[PDB]
């Protein structure tokens, strides 16, 4: 019985069984690391979703960017509501950016102790809020 | 030993650092050159990005290949749509700048 | 007296129309050892003699009693019970594993992956073996500290979401750390083809540095750290 | 019946056990090209050798220069001349080769300035046959040498077509007209039953430390192999001889290694005195286990204990360099904390003599073959072997020397294989089996599964254990032992009165821990009776009512014109216990220790002598 064959037997046996699956997401402790990678996915997905709509409407929609801004302008825009929208743009951009840097440090092999994760993880949140609030008022 | 999966990894990191380097270099130096490479880096990175999510959650052969393609269309469309916008409109750099003044 | 409540996952394959449910137990902690296993044992022997679970060393050095106690994968013989009584210690089996019965999950796949990496010394010329001791400097030996101790408790690999969603094709930390352990063992001669075995989307590269693995390990080991180390070998090794 | 399907398998060999002895035997067979099965109730790694910490002895001459014959001498002295000297020669010679083999397997030994295996001092070892001072031959993987040993082997094991029946609990031997045809076993998972039949069988199940209330041993150390032999009507040997390891946490029982003492650790009693120097001057507590634990356990009897009830002794480490504690003793450093809440770098540990090793077992050649005793002579049970803590070649005799049992495993596991290889060939006629073979073990199974009596398995076990704790402690006397005996005998009667609750087929631990209890009684029975009949202080067996060491000659005196004692009048002989299953009645004979070596010119039969370190 080889490693492959064992693996094969496992699945045949278990799929055609009436064994339950142990729970996972429902029972597992919520960690800052967990949350902080989930977000990094979520943020990723939202940005590409964002970039796509932008490049796609360039080919599909009528007019030009100027016309679409002049359209926006004429929506009795609140200066707070503009900030909101503008913060909403740049909040996940900055989170993902800062955290992305943390990911890239890790890939350099650096800072993978449960101390260092809570430290850096916390810094990312701080850098996020600051650069986000910063940019959203530039 | 074709280093085919490991080269893919390295490339991912490589573009990610480019895209880190582009965001601020674009702010400092808005120009056609930058607007395209921004387009290049964005789309590619996000393509390989989503790539992963898909290869993480999309199970079975038929389905994965299918999504993988439908992804590629999106990515291709996206690169084009951006290049287009750079060429026949304001361009990303300036588009943001205007959008910001608002 | 001092009652503490234990809320524990249950399942019997020999009781048709049963399905995964929890059951509570109550334990005078004055008459019970500090560790969670002590409890599970004490309830087995005194209260319910159905409860089924794995154990041996009671010393946290064998990996038999690995399970999810209060949302974190550890050894029940090492986690001391929460003396605070307002809280109710919840116990489940290890996550996303096919449960054979109660807290007894099926590891055969886990082990089989361990098989699939060839955990043993490999040499190009094995003609002079079993006669002279192979030399290894203390510095070369030190590289294994932090790797060689892996119990195979499997708490880590079964806390990795990538391994939840991809148990079939992704190897998971437990195993990869060991693959690494052999890579940097100076004595070993097959460091490259060891690295060659991981050239596919899943084997190694379903790691996305979630770092849950190192978090929960019962022995303070750092697989994630070792995965990273692997990836660096993977990109910079030549042939 | 017919509630159970029986599934017959065919094989060239079955090795019951996956602990270093099991592993080593198992694949050494396969390596020799034998279609070999391996039945283990636990996943191999989970076995006990994992738990081991100290090291594995072998005169490589890595620290100093060394001779294995000095190892032999130390071992056979240690045995207190109940240890059979042919098997001790074989081992101590082989130990170099066997260890080197484990290093070329991959085991990550700690290293030296020279980059060879780091050996270290351990209780009872010397140079120039006792003259040349302390010796340093305990090869080790820092502090986790059993762990490494096991996983190295387990790892290696995978490189062959050995067929591992994981989580399969062997029930009984497949004996037929004095000949073993393999094993019948429970398959813990689905509950079905499997007749694994084979030309040879190897029994490598380890100890029965769970006969006691306090032991370093694991929950799975149930003397299962020993018990199976017993129910074949076959003798077990010297089972009364039980090693009380001096150290081991006061509460839980977790062992703290003798490597602590071998790395310069010291034992202190309540008045601060370095108390082990008062007992033995030259050892100063690096002495034999029997002697050291005696010193400890006797110093609490006085009333001079070190705790909230004054019932344990202190094991000191803090005077050793912090860096030393990290490199040489990290494993114990950590469990000292976890179980006692004790830092090792600036606090001493609380320790207590507690059950640890069973140098008793199934009787054997130095070639691993199991022995019966017919016509007051030795006779080889065909097609049945044993190795490690399960067997008794009595390479240890009356007292295990530290860091030899991991060697025991590797050496004799290996031998069992070699010994089958040389005697028969793969493919040779795998002997037949009567269709109803081993039904009685299935009925035993069924009985225990639906068993509806008045006592719970757990409660009976508890009683057996506390009984053996009171009456078969370090010191024991006829009065106590007599009581103890009929006490264990009545609990064997209470096997009718046992409630089993769980009734499933899948993973019924209630029934298997119950089975484990049948096995543990049989073992306990033979342990205590054997002890009560033995009237001397040899090794670990110390009678207060017969504190004299009883040989054929008074070896204190020079011999010569001495009148030798007749075989049935002295105690330098192996206790051979049987028990009639039904009555739970112990009968027992004796058989002589072997003093001749395998070659007098290479290794000298060390004659008996005075006992003290
Ligand atoms: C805490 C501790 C520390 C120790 N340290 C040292 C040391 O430093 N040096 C040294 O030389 N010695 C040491 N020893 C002694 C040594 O560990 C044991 O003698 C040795 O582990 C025994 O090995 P074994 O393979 O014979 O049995 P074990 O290693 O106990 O393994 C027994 C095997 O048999 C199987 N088995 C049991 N019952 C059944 C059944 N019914 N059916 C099928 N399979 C079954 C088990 O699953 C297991 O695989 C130590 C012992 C202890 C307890
Ligand atoms: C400086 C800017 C950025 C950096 C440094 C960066 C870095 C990274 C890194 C390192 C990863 C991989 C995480 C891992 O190791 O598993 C990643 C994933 C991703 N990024 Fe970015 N990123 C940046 C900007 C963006 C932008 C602008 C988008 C989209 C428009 C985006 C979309 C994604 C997506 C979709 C993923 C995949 C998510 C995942 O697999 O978890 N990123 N990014
Ligand atoms: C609560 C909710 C948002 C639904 C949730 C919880 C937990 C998860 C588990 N995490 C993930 O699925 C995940 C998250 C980030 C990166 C990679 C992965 C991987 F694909 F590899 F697993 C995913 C999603
Ligand atoms: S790594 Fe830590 S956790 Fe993963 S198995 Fe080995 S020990 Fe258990
Ligand atoms: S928990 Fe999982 S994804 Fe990677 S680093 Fe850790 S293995
Ligand atoms: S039972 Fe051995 S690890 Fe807890």
């Amino acid at each position: 019985t080889t490693a492959k064959e064992e693996m094969e037997r496992f699945w045949n046996k278990n799929l055609g069984s009436n064994r339950p699956l142990s729970p996972h997401i429902t029972i597992y402790r919520w960690s800052l690391p967990m949350a902080m990678s989930i977000c990094h996915r979520g943020t990723g997905i939202a940005l590409s979703a964002g970039v796509s709509l932008f490049g796609l409407s360039a080919l599909l929609l009528p007019g030009n960017f100027e016309s679409h801004l002049e359209l926006v302008k004429s929506l009795c825009l609140g200066p707070t509501l503009i900030y909101t929208a503008k913060f909403g743009i740049v909040f996940p951009l900055m989170y993902h950016t800062w955290n992305g840097i943390r990911h890239l440090i890790w890939d350099l092999g650096k800072g993978l102790t449960i101390p260092q994760l809570t430290q850096s993880g916390v810094v990312v949140l701080i850098l996020t809020v600051l650069s986000s609030v910063g940019l959203a008022a530039m | 030993s074709s280093k085919a999966a490991s080269l893919h990894w390295t490339g991912e990191r490589v573009v990610s650092v480019l895209l880190l380097g582009l965001l601020p270099a674009a702010y400092l130096n808005p120009c056609s050159a930058m607007d395209y490479s921004l387009a290049a880096a964005l789309t590619l990175h996000g393509h390989w990005g989503i790539g992963q999510v898909v290869t993480d959650y999309v199970r079975g052969d038929a389905l994965q290949k299918v999504a993988k393609a439908g992804l590629l269309a999106l990515s291709a469309f996206t690169f084009a749509g951006l290049c287009y916008f750079n060429y026949h409109d304001v361009g990303i750099c300036k588009a943001v700048a205007m959008l910001w003044k608002l | 007296p001092r009652i503490k409540k234990f809320a524990i996952y249950r399942w019997d394959p020999d009781k048709t129309g049963d399905k995964p449910h929890m059951q509570t137990y109550e334990i005078d902690l004055n008459n019970c050892g500090p560790m969670v296993l002590d409890a599970l044992i004490k309830i087995k022997n005194e209260i319910d003699s159905t409860l089924t679970f794995r154990r041996s060393c009671r010393e946290g050095i064998c990996g038999s009693c690995a399970m999810n106690i209060n949302g974190g994968n550890t050894l029940a013989c090492t986690r001391r019970i929460d003396t605070n009584l307002d809280k109710v210690s919840k116990i489940y089996p290890l996550p996303h594993m096919y449960v054979i019965k109660d807290l007894v999950p099926d590891l055969s796949n886990f082990y089989a992956q361990y098989k699939s990496i060839e955990p043993y010394l490999k040499k190009k010329d094995e003609s002079q073996e079993g006669k002279q001791q192979y030399l290894q400097s203390i510095e070369e030996r030190e590289k294994l500290d932090g790797l060689y101790e892996c119990i195979l408790c499997a708490c880590c690999s079964t806390s990795c979401p990538s391994y939840w969603w991809n148990g079939d094709k992704y190897l998971g930390p437990a195993v990869l750390m060991q693959a690494y352990r052999w890579m940097i063992d100076s004595r070993d001669d097959f460091t490259e083809e060891r690295l060659a075995k991981l050239q596919d989307p899943f084997s190694l590269y379903r790691c996305h540095t979630i770092m849950n693995c190192t978090g929960t390990c019962p022995k303070g080991l750092n697989p994630g750290k070792a995965i990273a180390e692997i990836k660096k070998m993977m990109a910079t090794y030549k042939e | 019946s017919t509630q159970y399907p029986v599934v017959d398998h065919e094989f060239d060999a079955v090795v019951v056990g996956a602990g270093g002895a099991g592993l080593r035997a198992a694949f050494g067979l396969s390596e020799a090209g034998f279609n070999t099965a391996c039945v283990t109730k636990l996943f191999p790694t989970r076995s006990h050798t994992v738990a081991a910490q100290g090291g594995i002895n072998a005169a490589l001459g890595n620290m100093e220069e060394d001779n294995w014959r000095w190892h032999f001498y130390d071992t056979v002295k240690g045995s207190d001349w109940l240890g059979d000297q042919d098997a001790i020669h074989y081992m101590t010679e082989q130990a170099p080769a066997s260890v080197v083999e484990l290093e070329n397997y991959g085991m990550p030994f700690s290293r030296t300035e020279d980059g060879k295996i780091y050996q270290r001092a351990f209780g009872g070892q010397s140079l120039k046959f006792g003259k040349g001072g302390q010796a340093h031959r305990c090869c080790c993987v820092a502090d986790r040498t059993g762990h490494s040993l096991l996983h190295t082997l387990y790892g290696r094991s995978l490189r062959y077509d050995t067929s591992y029946f994981v989580e399969y609990f062997a029930l009984d031997l497949l004996m037929e007209n004095g000949e073993c045809r393999g094993v019948i076993a429970l398959c813990i998972e689905d509950g079905s039953i499997h007749r694994i039949r084979a030309r040879n069988t190897v029994v490598a199940t380890g100890g029965y430390g769970r006969t006691y209330f306090s032991c370093t041993s694991a929950h799975t150390s149930t003397g299962d192999g020993t018990a199976m032999v017993t129910r074949a009507g076959l003798p077990c040997q010297d089972l009364e001889f039980v090693q009380f390891h001096p150290t081991g946490i006061y509460g839980a029982g977790c062992l703290i290694t003798e490597g602590c003492r071998g790395e310069g650790g010291i034992l202190i009693n309540s008045q601060g005195e370095r108390f082990m120097e008062r007992y033995a001057p030259v050892a100063k507590d690096l002495a034999s286990r029997d002697v050291v634990s005696r010193s400890m356990t006797l110093e609490i009897r006085e009333g001079r204990g070190c705790g909230p009830e004054k019932d344990h002794v202190y094991l000191q480490l803090h005077h050793l360099p912090p860096e030393q504690l990290a490199v040489r003793l990290p494993g114990i450093s950590e469990t000292a904390m976890i179980f006692a809440g004790v830092d090792v770098t600036k606090e001493p540990i609380p320790v207590l003599p507690t059950v640890h090793y069973n140098m008793g077992g199934i009787p054997t050649n130095y070639k691993g073959q199991v022995l019966r005793h017919v016509n007051g002579q030795d006779q080889v049970v065909p097609g049945l072997y044993a190795c490690g803590e399960a067997a008794c070649a009595s390479v240890h005799g009356a007292n295990r020397l530290g860091a030899n049992s991991l060697l025991d495993l590797v050496v004799f596991g290996r031998a069992c294989a070699l010994s089958i290889a040389e005697s028969c060939r793969p493919g040779d006629k795998v002997p037949s089996i009567k269709p109803n073979a081993g039904e009685e073990s299935v009925m035993n199974l069924d009985k225990l599964r639906f068993a509806n009596g008045t006592i719970r398995t757990s409660e009976l076990r508890l009683s057996m254990q506390k009984s053996m704790q009171s009456h078969a402690a370090v010191f024991r006397v006829g009065s106590v032992l007599q009581e103890g005996c009929e006490k264990i005998l009545r609990l064997y009667g209470d096997l009718q009165h046992l409630k089993t609750f769980d009734r499933g087929m899948v993973w019924n631990t209630d029934l298997v821990e119950t089975l484990e209890l049948q096995n543990l009684m049989l073992c306990a029975l033979q342990t205590i009776y054997g002890a009560e009949a033995r009237k001397e202080s040899r090794g670990a067996h110390a009678r207060e009512d017969f504190k004299e060491r009883v040989d054929e000659y008074d070896y204190s005196k020079p011999i010569q014109g001495q009148q030798k004692k007749p075989f049935q009048e002295h105690w330098r002989k192996h206790t051979l216990s049987y028990v009639d299953v039904k009555t739970g009645k112990v009968s027992l004979e004796y058989r002589p220790v072997i003093d001749k070596t395998l070659n007098e010119a290479d290794c000298a039969t060390v004659p008996p002598a005075i006992r003290s370190y």
